DNA sequence: GTGGTGGATACCTCGTTGTGGTA
DNA sequence: TACCACAACGAGGTACCTCTCCACCAC
RNA sequence: GAGUGGUGGAGAGGUA
């Protein structure tokens, strides 16, 4: 409710969220590539 | 002894003389159930019961009523076999004669108008079997009995809930048994409230003010009357001793001429000696004391017309000077104190915003029913309904018992509903316990609690079934006609039986029974659960229900309860508990009598136990003297101390009576620490029964009571020769002494062969008695599935050594030899149901056939033409039982192949086929055959049955003839067939005989009709499901021997899993050459603190060496005297055992078939809290030429050396129980899926895999393996074109992912976008 | 993936922002959640806008007062009731007017509560301007459907059909909304059309959230129903039940045993459970290797568990880790990944050191096998959660691969020693000599001897230097150091 | 008192020696090597087997008067079991909550 | 078979969070 | 107007296995 | 264009 009213975003950084969605997590394995993946949205 | 009890004498080790026997161990479900549905017109118990307290009925007017005469219980028309089979409730029709009178209008009471009187049919209530349980659908259902709060009042108070303050707040309440609370507490400014059924407070006062009830009768009946009287302006105080108790001085209280107290001084009890010393009443008093006070009475002035002052005003100068010149000159005051009479009830009539019974009225029926238009006549009828209606409240009988005995008062009996001095007086108590004189109650103490058994359940089902179908046929009769209209058109018997069968069907209570054991049965009946409706809960019940209450000694086991969230909540009964009038629970104690134990029995419930000091059974007795010590010890009050020999009051009956069935079947249960005996207790309870039941060498000697009182051999009801024993059924010939003349003299015992358990485990019944053996009444002739000749058996004992082996013993394991496989000691039989129904869809019904399509000879080679297996061929898994088969198109077009299939991982035989129909569809020649065999099986056993019942009445009419006259040598020189037609002149003996013959051919008329009612009910249809044709059902029975996983326990709870099956040689052995079976962990014992098991362990060894001599002996043939020396130096053996058994009382083939029996080993009885002390067991293993301590030197079988230190080798009771590793193994590559998230199933029927829950999804994260928690929350679960990829990449042989969102994250998006709130994704 | 919508006749208030605490509609319109729920309940009304100075806007009327009203003015006002009189009242109320009021009127005075209450409610205000929502949005004018295959209905096995509670709740509120619809038609009295609108809002506010606002509507089998809110949160819900934790393929269960035999890699796999999980990847071996051609041969060449089959088996599981998890997987180390040996049998060995870590007893725990697929994936399960890599437990570090008491049993009276037991006071050459004299049986394990050791002390840097003296020892003792390898002192032992 | 000599009476136990003397030293007894290893159990566990099982409390808090003056091999009688089974309730309801 | 549909139990234990009451 | 009882909502362990039972009405 | 239903939900009991 109290999302919906602010008219929330979420930024997907946190292991939770991305177990939830369903990509590699931000640690072990996959920070490589969510550190690789970030520096390319933002280089474009 | 007995002729069973010659065979084997099992020695006993106690020393105590038992004084009470074991009692009835299923008394409680039978006693319940038959006060329930016995007729009782005297001592109103159940069915007659509730018929009285709902008939008669009058009308609106009251011009017609409905008068109950009688009812009747009829046959059930199948019996429980039938009934099981069939899958239905075994129940008898409810047959209840009514009488309607009708009464006219025209005169004041024209009762004469016209008579109408029949029998109605209404409900099928399900009856008991002969040990106690129900059978519901087929199956055995067990009700268990209930532990609820007792009706009444209970005073309690929560210590701690203003945390601010921390003051206590004592809380009453009424639970009524039907009906609603009362709730009376304090706040803490101590004001009283009334809390109905948690709503809001209320002020307490409100009540008794809607009871018509004015503050003056408040004040005059709460609190004491003072005195002021005013005279020449000044105020005379009359005063009684007794109220300057512990306050300071206001004023110099003084007499005439003495004085006591000084100013600002308290007032002593020497002051009050002084006082009461005096005797003086009337003292002066000035003006200060009054500012304080608080008016009794009302004072209008006599002048003006006008109230001065009301009741409960504070008094100030002003009002004493109107008072004084309006011209009160008696004042009434109030008595206010800080310890015996605190100022609550007026601070309530204070506080309290209302004036009248209006008011009061109005503002509770805003409470109760809130929001709707109130009014006077609406709130005054929800108020009589609410606690003094009769039809709305009830209590009685039990909570008028708890009532009148918690108001102090004396009688136990009065009216059904609460009255106004009623709730005065628990007002009245509840303000002694505020100000401190009296005691309040705790919850658990056992005199609170009540058994509620299954005969007042089902009562209260009935109950209520009964007064909703009376509402319903008052709303008919009330208008309906009233001359031309029979009972039985009017009374639906609809809500009866659907609440009754909803009860015995889907209740909280009514629970499947496991029955993996005889002692599994008893201890399912014997169970006191408190849950259901009316307890409480397993999650809102905290550690008070569960603790282990001091009242709970002898009434209730404190080691039997489950292990998982139910650690107190399910309690078992105690072995000689039984119940009250009421319905409390109560033990035997024995009287004392001068320092003398008579045994005369007194039964002493919880409450009349605490009065009284009681001893203890270990407290010595000397020959029916007195004790020893002049310090014994007891058990008084609620604790335990030390107490004079002269000074008790009773002893206890026993040493069993601490500990229930199941937790008394376990040997030296003294030693063992209560959660290792604990889980020993409960895993006794799951012991698959073996091939061939073994005995235990260690017992207790409840095993006897167990396996007889457990209902499920088949004891003899007279004793007498047996006639014929065969593998399947035992006849008996009574004896002549033990014959009535009426009957024909002959039992036949028919014996359940092989039939399936409710937990698939086998059931079967092998004969111990043979051909020319007598018994007695009370013997047992036939073992059940886990029973060794009438004692319980439940596991196999077997050779024990307490060594570590190679690591394969780790961490509770278990290693077992070849030898225990290749003797099959551990080998159970599982029988297994497989269904097969013939639905119908609207193409067509299903055919069960043999010309199914696309199959060939790899899987039909089995069936026969029919499409049916056959008796007796051994299945694999997957292979075709039935083979059905449905119409696809309209009536090939029969294309879709509905067959039946083994599940993978089931083998074995098929050990029987049973086919059902319904009328409608013809049989074929499979069912014909079933029921030609079942025809011919049934004319076959019933015609056995004709033939000994006319070899009994031939011994019948043979001796009314010799009685009669004198007929013996025409009766024995013509054949005993023809005895019908021999006769003489016509007298009573021939007319007797006319009789016996047409009673004769009568019983070959029922014996034709209910063959013939079997054949129509097996060619005729059942009444079978909605919409089905024809029913086949197969029984699988496989053998399940053991294999590593299969779990096993002895009696202590030292569980283990069997870790590899080592061969003979491997196995260590001992100097003699006797290799040892299980070498179990030694150290499970010294911490989990078992040690039962070792001491059993040293006894058996004891045991089995008293058997292997007598076994040496016999393979020797020594001596019938030498055998006779040896067996009884082996039974006169210990200090002071109870038992003595003299062997020149038996005979020579007595002692040899007694010592046939003993060549494996001497049984011996530990009693548990009387066991056999390690002195006794050394003595015992001296006799057996053993080494003393029980420890001999084993070798190694692996390298041939020797082990360094002395390894402890005996026989130990090894179990196995009901969690096999066939069972619990299951895997899963790619199978079904869910239909809403896409995701696998779960559970090893549907062939789901394990659910990776959160905390491995943690484990996964804080490892870091990113790709493997990605790959297991997409590509093996709910992601179906990733998945997809992944299974064609896997077969192709490039192990690639590509991932997706997953279909749980889809529909959760698409519950939020339902729900109204947009959530999308965004992209970038 | 397909949604439907309801034309609701009335609006109706979405009962989130009415009953989740604060309502923020009573935080909106500044009004008690009283008053807004006796409107709602259809019990009172409230004037929209008044040209009289006896009402003023906003003031809640019973319905005496209502009437009083009518009789007094009855056309310069409008007093509503129901979910269309806050609607209105919601579009008439304006954001960036009455935040500018809040602005001006917070400065004057600070007290506490009233201050907190006017800052929650300036954050509300330019929450919903920055977000740019409607306040009038609040209130359900058109009704969603959920996808029908998300309420799915499959039968019983005896044909009678089981439904989902959210069926029987749509049922509710379409039927509802038909009779409201041909009463509006109709033009019913005002009682009755507000009766049918006062069923609706609770049909509705149930659909939402059953047990909420008043008595939870039951289902048919005297069970509260299901609602959206109550299919999303829970311990069942669908984030805690099916996102976070989910049911897994590849995956077996089995009763576990003890393995002393093993190494601390390995664990003893069932032949049944592993012929059944690497199920794909003997069908890829299978037409790897010629055999196979389709997957109805690779099938039916499984299923009829052939020599061929079972030395594909063989080949497939070698260096290929599986994933033994226990749960209640508490710590890290709960899954450990190990390369499977194949066993006969029906159950799952494992190695003594690890169940520690797992905290197992072999008393009937039963264990998953989960395996992993991807390449990525089994050199995360051989380079991090192979058994022999955690050793020392994240808490402490102190390994958690400790021997425990029958290992201990066996060391301790391994290097234990007695007095005078047999043959003490020799010399020996090492621990050759000592262990070929105590399995000859000529001195026992408990005989205080004279030894040469030649022990190796590691220097500062890698090098091994050799030292050799005599040490006055238990012959275990000496049986030991020949374990213990080249880089520890002598005084450990 | 009773522990203490329980733990000197089993530790110092395996006397009878020669060769030097009648050498006093620590025991080859199984129940210790078990216990003192760090095996299986510790001295609590090891008393409560052979020496005095001790003092146990009652579910609210208190102590009750008389101790179990028995152990597990000498067995003990109703009323000290019946004692014991307050401490082993409290214990497996605290497992639940805990 | 095919649309229609409204009433006679109580028996957790904190622990935050919001609300009318009153010195 | 700042403390304050009082009321209302919102938590309460993971994994597994076995069994039974499922809305009334109705011209 | 080529076989097929429990999960759903409740209640009760059990294992670690
Ligand atoms: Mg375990």
């Amino acid at each position: 409710t109290e999302a919906a009213v602010a008219g929330k975003r979420d930024e997907l950084r946190g292991l939770k969220e991305n177990v939830i969605v369903g990509r590699l997590i931000p640690a072990g394995t996959g920070y490589a590539y969510h550190q690789d993946r970030m520096r390319r949205r933002a280089a474009g | 002894y007995s002729y069973t009890e010659k065979k084997r004498i099992r020695k006993d080790f106690g020393k105590r003389p038992q004084v009470l026997d074991v009692p009835y161990l299923l008394s409680i479900q039978l006693d319940s159930f038959q006060k329930f549905i016995e007729q009782d017109p005297e001592g109103q118990y159940g069915l007659e019961a509730a018929f009285r307290s709902v008939f008669p009925i009058q009308s609106y007017s009251g011009n017609s009523e409905l008068q109950y005469v009688s009812y009747r219980l009829g046959e059930p028309v199948f019996d429980v076999q039938e009934c099981q089979i069939r899958g239905v409730t075994y129940s008898a029709p409810l047959r209840v004669k009514l009488r309607l009178v009708i009464y006219e209008r025209e005169a004041p009471e024209g009762t004469v108008k016209d008579i109408k009187e029949q029998e109605v049919y209404m409900g099928e209530i399900p009856l008991m079997t002969d040990n106690g349980t129900f059978v519901i659908n087929g199956t055995e259902r067990v009700i268990v009995s209930q532990l609820h709060r007792s009706p009444g009042v209970f005073f309690d108070s929560d210590k701690g809930k203003t945390h601010s303050s921390g003051k206590v707040l004592y809380n009453a309440r009424i639970i009524p048994y039907r009906g609603s609370w009362l709730d009376f507490e304090f706040d803490p400014k101590d004001n009283l409230f009334v809390r109905i059924d948690r709503r809001r407070k209320l002020p307490a006062t409100i009540i008794l003010r809607a009871l018509n009830y004015t503050t003056e009768q408040i004040l005059d009946l709460f609190f004491e009357k003072v005195i002021f009287e005013i005279r020449d302006n000044k105020l005379q105080m009359e005063l009684v001793p007794e109220r300057l108790r512990g306050e300071t001085a206001s004023f110099d209280i003084e007499a005439n001429g003495k004085v006591y107290v000084e100013k600002g001084r308290r007032i002593t009890a020497r002051h009050i000696r002084q006082l009461e010393k005096d005797d003086v009443k009337l003292i002066e008093v000035p003006v200060e004391y009054i500012a304080g006070k608080v008016v009794a009475k009302d004072y209008i002035d006599e002048s003006t017309g006008e109230l001065i002052c009301a009741a409960n005003m504070e008094l100030s100068l002003d009002l004493l000077a109107k008072l004084s010149q309006s011209g009160h000159k008696r004042i009434e005051t109030l008595f206010t104190n800080d310890l015996d009479h605190g100022p609550y009830i007026s601070e309530t009539l204070r506080v309290d915003p209302t004036n009248d019974r209006l008011s009061a009225l109005v503002e509770i029926y805003r409470m109760m029913r809130p929001g709707e238009p109130p009014t006077r006549e609406a709130a005054e009828s929800l108020f009589e309904n609410l606690f003094f209606s009769e039809d709305r409240y009830d209590l009685s009988a039990v909570g008028r018992m708890k009532f009148n005995r918690s108001l102090l008062r004396e009688e136990i009996e009065g009216s059904g509903i609460l009255s106004k001095d009623d709730i005065i007086d628990v007002m009245k108590k509840l303000i002694d316990i505020r100000n401190g004189k009296g005691e309040v109650d705790d919850i658990d103490h056992l005199g609170n609690r009540r058994i509620r058994s299954v005969g007042e359940m089902a009562e209260n089902q009935f109950r209520v079934g009964l007064v909703r179908v009376e509402r319903a046929v008052k709303e008919r009769l009330s208008l309906g006609d009233l001359d031309t209209l029979m009972p039985q058109d009017m009374i639906n018997a609809k809500p009866i039986s659907a609440a009754v069968k909803e009860f015995f069907g889907s209740s909280q209570l009514s629970q499947f029974m496991d029955q993996n054991n005889p002692l599994s049965e008893i201890t399912h009946k014997r169970r006191i659960s408190a849950l259901g409706p009316g307890g409480l809960t397993r999650e809102r019940a905290g550690f008070e229900v569960r603790d282990v209450h001091p009242t709970h000694y002898g009434r209730v086991c404190p080691i039997e309860t489950p292990e998982g969230p139910n650690i107190g909540l399910i309690n078992s009964l105690s072995v000689y508990a039984q119940t009250n009038e009421y319905g409390f629970l109560e033990t035997p104690y024995r009287k004392v009598t001068d320092g003398v134990v008579t045994d005369e029995i007194h039964y002493l419930s919880a409450i009349e136990e605490g009065n009284y000091v009681i001893a203890q059974a270990n407290s010595n007795l000397d020959e029916e003297g007195h004790f020893v010590e002049d310090l014994v010890t007891c058990r008084s009050k609620g604790e335990s101390s030390l107490f004079s020999r002269d000074q008790v009051d009773y002893m206890d009956v026993s040493t069993q009576q601490v500990v229930s069935v199941g937790a008394s079947l376990i040997p030296f249960l003294e030693h063992d620490d209560a959660n290792r005996a604990l889980m020993g207790a409960n895993m006794q309870r799951q012991a698959v029964p073996t091939l061939r039941a073994d005995k235990p060498l260690v017992g207790t000697g409840m095993e006897r009571a167990v396996a007889v009182d457990s209902g499920v051999t088949a004891v003899a009801k007279r004793g007498g020769v047996v006639q014929y024993v065969d593998a399947s059924r035992i006849v008996i010939k009574v004896n002549e002494d033990e014959m009535y003349p009426g009957e024909a003299g002959i039992d036949i015992y028919n014996l359940t062969k092989y039939t399936r358990s409710n937990q698939n485990t086998c059931i079967n019944q092998m004969p111990c008695v043979s051909l020319g053996e007598p018994v007695e009444r009370g013997d047992v002739l036939a073992d059940g599935p886990s029973t060794d000749l009438g004692e319980l058996a439940l596991g196999q004992n077997m050779r024990v050594a307490f060594m570590p082996w190679n690591g394969y013993n780790f961490e509770d394991s278990i290693l077992v030899s070849e030898r225990v496989v290749q003797e099959d000691r551990f080998t159970t039989i599982h029988i297994q149901e497989l269904a097969c129904v013939s639905r119908d869809t609207k193409l067509g019904p299903e055919e069960i056939t043999a010309d199914i399509p696309n199959v060939g000879e790899a899987a039909l080679s089995k069936l026969d033409e029919s499409g049916i297996v056959y008796i007796g061929a051994e299945v694999t898994g997957g292979d075709i039982l039935v083979g059905k088969v449905t119409p696809k198109g309209e009536t090939a077009s029969d294309v879709k192949d509905s067959s039946l299939r083994v599940p993978n991982g089931v083998s074995g035989t098929v050990i029987d086929v049973q086919v059902f129909t319904r009328d409608g569809v013809e049989k074929d020649k499979r069912a014909l055959e079933i029921e030609e065999m079942q025809l011919k099986q049934a004319k076959k056993d019933l015609s056995e049955e004709l033939q000994i019942l006319e070899a009994g009445l031939f011994s019948r009419i043979r001796a009314v003839l010799v009685a009669g006259g004198v007929e013996a040598e025409k009766l024995d020189k013509l054949p005993r067939d023809r005895w019908l037609e021999l006769g003489l002149t016509d007298e009573e003996k021939q007319n007797q005989l006319e009789q016996l013959a047409e009673q004769y051919d009568e019983l070959k008329h029922e014996f034709e009709k209910k063959l013939e009612a079997k054949r129509r009910k097996i060619t005729q249809g059942d009444d079978l499901a909605p919409g089905v044709l024809k029913i086949v059902k197969v029984y699988l029975a496989v053998k399940r021997r053991i294999q590593p996983g299969d779990k096993m326990a002895g009696r202590h709870g030292n569980k283990g899993v069997i870790s590899k099956i080592n061969p003979i040689e491997d196995m260590p052995y001992d100097e003699n050459g006797t290799p040892v079976d299980i070498v179990l962990n030694p150290l499970g014992v010294p911490s989990r603190m078992n040690i039962g098991q070792i001491l059993e362990t040293h006894l058996g060894m004891a045991a089995k060496g008293i058997g292997d001599k007598i076994n040496a002996m016999l393979k020797q043939q020594q001596e019938v005297a030498k055998l006779r020396e040896f067996i009884q130096r082996a039974y006169d053996l210990g200090a002071d055992v109870r038992q003595k058994v003299d062997l020149s009382t038996f005979s020579d083939e007595e002692v040899m078939r007694l010592a046939e029996n003993l060549r494996k080993g001497m049984p011996i009885a530990t009693p548990v809290f009387d066991g056999a002390k390690e002195a006794e067991i050394k003595e015992l293993l001296k006799l057996g030429d053993l080494p003393t301590s029980g420890q001999i030197r084993l070798y190694d079988g692996r390298t041939g050396e020797q082990f360094e230190r002395p390894v402890t080798v005996g026989y130990m009771y090894m179990l196995k129980l009901n969690h096999l590793v066939d069972d619990k193994m299951h895997a899963r590559s790619t199978g079904s899926y869910s239909l809403v998230t896409q995701q696998p199933l779960g559970g090893k029927a549907q062939f789901g895999g394990q659910r990776f829950g959160e905390m491995e999804v943690w484990a996964l994260e804080a490892y870091g393996a990113a790709y493997t928690l990605q790959e297991m929350l997409t590509v093996k679960s709910d992601d179906v074109n990733g998945r997809t990829k992944m299974y064609k990449n896997i077969v192709d042989g490039n192990h690639q992912m590509e991932p997706g969102m997953p279909e749980s994250f889809n529909v959760l998006l698409k519950e939020i976008r339902s729900l109204g709130i947009n959530i999308e994704l965004e992209d970038e | 993936e397909r949604m439907g919508h309801i034309e609701l006749a009335s609006p109706t208030a979405h009962i989130w922002f009415l009953k989740s605490l604060p309502s923020r509609i009573g935080l909106l319109l500044d009004m008690p959640l009283r008053d807004i729920e006796r409107v709602l309940y259809f019990e009172s009304y409230v004037v929209i806008e008044g040209g009289m100075t006896n009402l003023e806007r906003q003031q809640i009327l019973t319905e005496e007062q209502y009437l009083d009203a009518l009789e007094e003015f009855g056309d310069e006002f409008d007093a509503k009731m129901g979910a269309e009189a806050i609607q209105a009242l919601l579009k008439s109320m304006d954001l960036e007017q009455e935040c500018e009021q809040l602005r001006e009127e917070l400065n004057e005075t600070n007290s506490e509560t009233k201050r907190k209450k006017l800052t929650k409610r300036i954050k509300l205000l330019e929450a919903f301007v920055q977000s740019g929502n409607k306040p009038e949005w609040m209130i359900l004018t058109v009704l969603p459907v959920l996808p029908p295959d998300l309420r799915p209905l499959v039968p019983l096995d005896g044909g009678r059909f089981a439904t989902s509670d959210l069926n029987d709740l749509y049922r509710r509120v379409i039927n509802r909304n038909n009779r409201l619809k041909r009463l509006l038609d109709l033009a019913a009295p005002d009682i009755i059309v507000r009766n049918e609108k006062r069923m609706l809002q609770e049909a509705v506010d149930a659909l939402l959230d059953n047990g909420r606002r008043g008595r939870a509507i039951t289902g048919s089998n005297k069970r509260p129903l299901k609602s959206l809110a109550d299919m999303i949160k829970g311990k069942q819900g669908r984030f805690r039940q099916n996102l976070l934790g989910k049911r897994v393929d590849y995956s077996g269960r089995s009763v576990i045993t003890v393995g002393p035999y093993l190494r601390l890699h390995q664990c003893g796999l069932p032949k049944k459970m592993a012929l059944e999980l690497f199920k794909p990847f003997i069908y890829g071996k299978l037409e790897l290797r010629g055999l196979a051609t389709t997957i109805k041969a690779a099938k039916k060449m499984v299923e009829r568990e052939e020599a061929v089959v079972w030395d594909i088996l063989d080949e497939v599981i070698r260096e290929h880790p599986v994933l033994l998890n226990r749960a209640p997987t508490l710590h890290r180390l709960g899954i450990q990944a190990f390369e499977p040996v194949l066993i006969e049998g029906k159950a799952i060995q494992l190695h003594p050191l690890v169940c520690a870590a797992y905290n197992a007893d072999f008393d009937g725990d039963q264990m998953a096998v989960h395996v992993p697929l991807t390449l990525e994936a089994q050199l995360e399960a051989r380079a991090l959660m192979m058994s022999t890599n955690n050793i020392l437990s994240p808490a402490n570090g102190e390994p958690i691969i400790v021997p425990s008491q029958d290992v201990v049993l066996g060391l301790y009276y391994m290097t234990r020693d007695c007095v005078n037991a047999k043959g003490e006071g020799m010399v020996l050459t090492g621990p050759k000599e000592a262990e070929r004299l105590y399995r000859s049986g000529l001195a026992s394990l408990h005989a205080r001897v004279k030894v040469r050791i030649t022990e190796y002390e590691k220097d500062a840097n890698g090098e091994l230097v050799a030292k050799t003296s005599l040490k006055d020892t238990t012959v275990g003792r000496a049986i030991l150091w020949m374990i213990v390898p080249k880089g520890l002192p002598y005084s450990i032992v | 008192r009773v522990s203490k000599a329980m733990m000197d009476n089993l530790q110092t136990e395996t006397v009878i020696n020669r060769d030097g003397q009648e050498e006093k030293q620590v025991s080859f007894n199984s129940i210790y090597m078990m216990a003192d290893s760090g095996a299986r159990g510790s001295a609590a566990q090891i008393r409560q087997l052979a020496g005095m099982r001790g003092l146990m409390a009652k579910p609210d808090g208190s102590i009750i008067e008389t101790p179990i003056t028995a152990n597990f091999r000498e067995g003990l009688n109703v009323l000290q079991y019946f004692i014991s089974t307050h401490g082993a309730r409290k214990g497996l309801a605290d497992t639940a909550l805990k």
